[PDB]
């Protein structure tokens, strides 16, 4: 009925930040 | 492109858009089956409206009717209902000028409530559809970073070249999640629209047939 | 600038934004042609409780309106259906001193209805642009960068400068999602708000002659 | 720092921030105006019904209420009107029971209506700057961002230095669309919760009235 | 692999992942339970109702009714209670005849919710279960990120083959709230379905009886 | 290592984390005190239904429940305000055995409306907080990531522990905002499941009671 | 009455390309 995308966000969230932190 | 990828994937993958591709094509179907329906009862309630009001004799139109006994749909089927029980009550008992209105009134509620059963079936699956769709693509995707990730760390060069396909292979997940789950939460809520507009036009009839035998009754 | 990016798009990209500007020329006709009615509905309703509370008597009120035949909207259908019955019930079924309320409330409850039902046309489709079209608009720069990720996997090695076009193509159709979707919720907000106003000044009106008519059936 | 980057930001980035900004005070005031008429509302409500079950008679209630005539609110004026109209109809027509307790009932109803309607003012703002505000900050965060990569795409062979200020300068059109959205949809629930409650308390004193009228009349 | 992943987690990660594995198990035990249950009570439901059309005396059915005291359940309850009120009411007093249909149908709505309140357990649990795993699934990555990072930052080595691992470890708590996610979805959504079919049948039913009593009530 | 991150942060994240350390503190509280309420309600319902149900006369609980006069809670309540209100109209008149149904009846139901408002009083809290954390814990990740790039783009060739704080600052904002979303979403459900529950069992009780009396009132 | 960061998403991913195309 609804869609929800919390999780979405927040899974491409951390992934951003792991390749952010890995990059010097 | 496209097919290069799903032949690249894993088994799990492709599973995965089996199953997606699969629930597509359901709700599509359900969507074509339930509009034609919908749109054939609004034509014949339309249709009967003008005949009931053209100012035929309400006894020639019982006779009409009655000749068609298990083929009635829709609102001949409430007055049908409602007239036979205004006939027979009064018959045993015409002293009382209420318990005849409350007789015919309760087989008019009962039709009405069996034909709008009718008319809803199928709904609640493109619910479920829209609600469950995007959890299969997270897990694709999940799985497909997962993959890569173990694999990079497998190897002794940490090169982008043998995980950028990883990547690009994990995002057709959601992107066939999202595609499956749109028109589905489009049609649930049109059709619930649709099927509102017949419920209050069936009060509306049922509230004047009950007025018009209102009226005689006290007579 | 933005136009070389528009034909340089694929066909899917540019039947993905037809179906957004569409979307958009729709919503802003349906505003424009909502605003006008809800606007006359408002004065004509003010106009006639005006005139209703100036102290003239009910059946000059009823001989003017009859002059316009059956051709009223608004408050004036409503006291219109309500003393037409009254007055037909009164002659017949004077033992009963009750039934001619319930007659009058169930006629004016029906156009009441009807009116609320005529006024709020075309709205819901404002509400589905305000919910679909960001999505639409996530699947297309969703395709579109898979299609650069699969691009750049080919080469061990590029720059920001081959990577730069698609980035732009990508944000196009969010930047054109969001623009269809903005003014919808407004309009959508403000319509519903007017709509409720009007109820509820019907609703007032209604009890008020329903009042009236009760103490002068009781004498 | 972040004035730096708003001093260096484009004409349409500086400009939707000043929207936000409106809508933020606009909220506050609104929140700050209803709290203290809700809470005056509230102990009122409590205060008259404390001296209404003290154990003063009717009648000089009835006085003391009549001689501010009609500048009363709430559940006063309730009582004011149930009782003109109970006196007022028991005055003519005493033979029917029934018919004095409908009476004052409707009026009553008709009068906890137009109180009800006065409370809910301006309410309906909040949740359509809670609905609009994030809109407008990705909209002002992509066109930022697409900026930021066309003008890049120009400088041959650029690096990450160079790109970085353009998004870091992008992202705080999303940060105060947020900043703006949060607090408007807390206050909402808190203020309709609130409506409820005082709706509940007028129609628990309105029955507890009705069965007195009802005890005295049915002898 | 997976065991090599479980067994470099910390305790926080591994005590999370035994929440979504009981969870899970509970899920499929509740479903499993539940599902044999509803099939009994539409069986039987689906074969009460040939047996009461068939077209028998009405005391012939309710005196086998009485051998089975104590162990009626569905549709049969709801005639035997219907039918003894009935029978009772009726033989003290013989003047009033609305009071008797009155009695015989207010005997049965509290039948009805019985049953529909027995047949109705353990679906929150399943509600609850699918909105909540995912959320702890995140929770556990972000755990052990953070743990990751820190343990990275104290070594002068800055290369992914170290990093790597801890990354594809942390990953697996959002797949297994996923998992335990989607069928609780899917089962509440077909078992309120069922539930509300099997009410309809027996609203249906007690519309009907009352009708067929409220003849025998006028003579 | 982790709050020495959180030690050196920028304020307007020490700012969000203490706003939802109080959430939480609120919604421990909240839950332990409704779980003590609700479970000594559930016990007392029990034992005043066992007493009532096994034999002894009502003239002796009518007694022995006005002597303990000003305190009585639940369904003892009920039985007491309905029992009152029909000996006081039966001695009135002694006729129009449906005024005394009805006057029964009401004060039923309004003694019900105040048991259940009492029960119902800190819940949409939570549901509040478990609806808006997780905004909150987005607005401090934009914010961190937005720190991180204005790190990298002040120094050319930047190193890890320049770009660290950002990444540190980024984390903790959704642990924080998932760990205080997640009680408040549990405890929401179980709380009004109990409630529904104890809701039926008074319209059930109330039901039966007004059987009984209907019975007792046309012999 | 609600809120939507749908696009929010849209952007995420257009940042994941800069990282994949000079860095780790």
């Amino acid at each position: 009925s609804e869609i929800n995308i919390v999780p979405l966000l927040d899974v491409l969230l951390v992934l951003l930040l792991i390749f952010m932190a890995t990059a010097p | 492109n496209i097919l290069d990828l799903f032949l690249k994937a894993s088994l799990l993958v492709k599973l995965i858009m089996l199953i997606l591709i699969g629930f597509s094509i359901a709700s599509w179907a359900i969507i074509i089956q339930r509009t034609r329906i919908l749109n054939a009862a609004a034509r014949e309630a339309e249709a009967f409206e003008d005949k009931f009001w053209s100012g035929i004799e309400l006894s020639r139109l019982y006779q009409e009717s009655q000749g068609k006994r298990d083929n009635l749909t829709g609102s001949e089927q409430i007055f049908y209902s409602g007239f036979k029980e205004f006939v027979r009550l009064h018959r045993a008992n015409s002293h009382a000028p209420e318990a005849v209105v409350e007789g015919a009134s309760r087989a008019m509620r009962i039709s009405m409530n069996r034909e709008l059963e009718n008319l809803e079936t199928h709904i609640p699956f493109l619910g479920t559809v829209g609600s469950i769709s995007p959890y299969i693509g997270l897990f694709g995707t999940v799985w497909g970073i997962m993959h890569a990730f173990i694999a990079l760390g497998a190897v002794k060069q940490a090169t982008l070249q043998m995980v950028a396909p990883g990547i690009a292979e994990a995002l057709i997940a959601t992107a066939i999640g999202l595609f499956a789950a749109i028109p589905a939460v489009m049609a649930y809520n049109r059709l619930n629209q649709r099927v509102n507009k017949l419920e209050l036009n069936y009060d509306n009839f049922m509230e004047e047939f009950t007025a018009i035998l209102h009226r005689q009754a006290f007579t």
